C-alpha cells in the first residue's frame, strides 16, 4: 500500500465532470475502516 | 471471532441501511458493463458484523486520527464491494484488499454510490461476472456489499475528470 499525502489520512476523489457521480474515498491503513454491515442482494431487471 | 447478527426487515436499522443502498444507485458511464443493468436492488439480508478485536483495532486508530485532525475523526459510512468480502468480515481490512491500480494510488477504496461498489463484487471491472453464469448483469445470483465505518481524518481533496 502507498502512503497518504503528507499531513493527510485519506484521499477524497471527487468527480468534477459527471455532477451526479458521488465521491470515492481511499485510505491507506486497514485499521481506518470497519465492515459494519454485510448486505446480501440481487440487482433487479428494469421493468 | 466474527459473529453476524441478522436484522429484521421490520427494524428501522434495516430500512435505513436499505435506503442508503437504493437511493445511491446511479447510471454509470460503462452502460452497465461492469456491474449490470439495473435501477434498484432486491435486498435479501442485512447483517451486523460483530468482532470485538476488529472494532477495538478500528476505534484505536480512530482515536489516533481524531487527535491528529483538530479532534475530528471525519467518520463516514461508505460502501465497499470486493471478491474478498468473506475474508474482510473475519480478518478485517488490510493491504491485500488494496486497489494497486486505483486512480488515487494503491489503497483501499470506498464509494458513496452503492452502484459504484457493486461494480467490484465479482472483481475489477466486474471480472467475468457471477461464478455460476459468468454474467456481469446476473439477476439470479446473490451479491454481497459492505457498508463500512471509515475514518477519513484530514482528507486530501483530489478532483477527478470522471
Ligand atoms: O475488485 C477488486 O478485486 C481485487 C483483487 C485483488 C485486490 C483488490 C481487489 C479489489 C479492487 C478494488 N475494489 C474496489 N474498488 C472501488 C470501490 C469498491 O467498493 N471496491 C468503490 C470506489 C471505486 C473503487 C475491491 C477490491
Ligand atoms: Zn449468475
Amino acid at each position: 500500500m502507498a502512503h497518504s499525502p503528507p499531513g493527510h489520512h485519506s484521499v477524497t476523489g471527487r468527480p468534477s465532470v459527471n455532477g451526479l457521480a458521488l465521491a470515492e474515498y481511499v485510505i491507506y491503513r486497514g485499521e481506518q475502516a470497519y465492515p459494519e454491515y454485510l448486505i446480501t442482494y440481487q440487482i433487479m431487471r428494469p421493468e | 471471532g466474527t459473529i453476524l447478527i441478522d436484522l429484521s426487515p421490520d427494524d428501522k436499522e434495516f430500512q435505513s441501511v436499505e435506503e442508503e443502498m437504493q437511493s445511491t444507485v446511479r447510471e454509470h458511464r460503462d452502460g452497465g458493463h461492469a456491474g449490470g443493468i439495473f435501477n434498484r436492488y432486491n435486498i435479501l439480508k442485512i447483517q451486523k458484523v460483530c468482532n470485538k478485536k476488529l472494532w477495538e483495532r478500528y476505534t484505536h486508530r480512530r482515536k489516533e486520527v481524531s487527535e491528529e485532525n483538530h479532534n475530528h475523526a471525519n467518520e463516514r459510512m461508505l460502501f465497499h464491494g470486493s471478491p474478498f468480502v468473506n475474508a474482510i468480515i473475519h480478518k478485517g481490512f488490510d493491504e491485500r484488499h488494496a486497489y494497486i491500480g486505483g486512480m488515487f494510488g494503491a489503497g483501499i477504496y470506498f464509494a458513496e454510490n452503492s452502484s459504484k461498489s457493486n461494480q467490484y463484487v465479482y472483481g475489477i471491472g466486474g471480472g467475468t461476472g457471477c461464478p455460476v453464469h459468468k454474467d456481469r448483469s446476473c439477476y439470479i445470483c446473490h451479491r454481497q456489499l459492505l457498508f463500512c465505518r471509515v475514518t477519513l481524518g484530514k482528507s486530501f481533496l483530489q478532483f477527478s475528470a470522471m
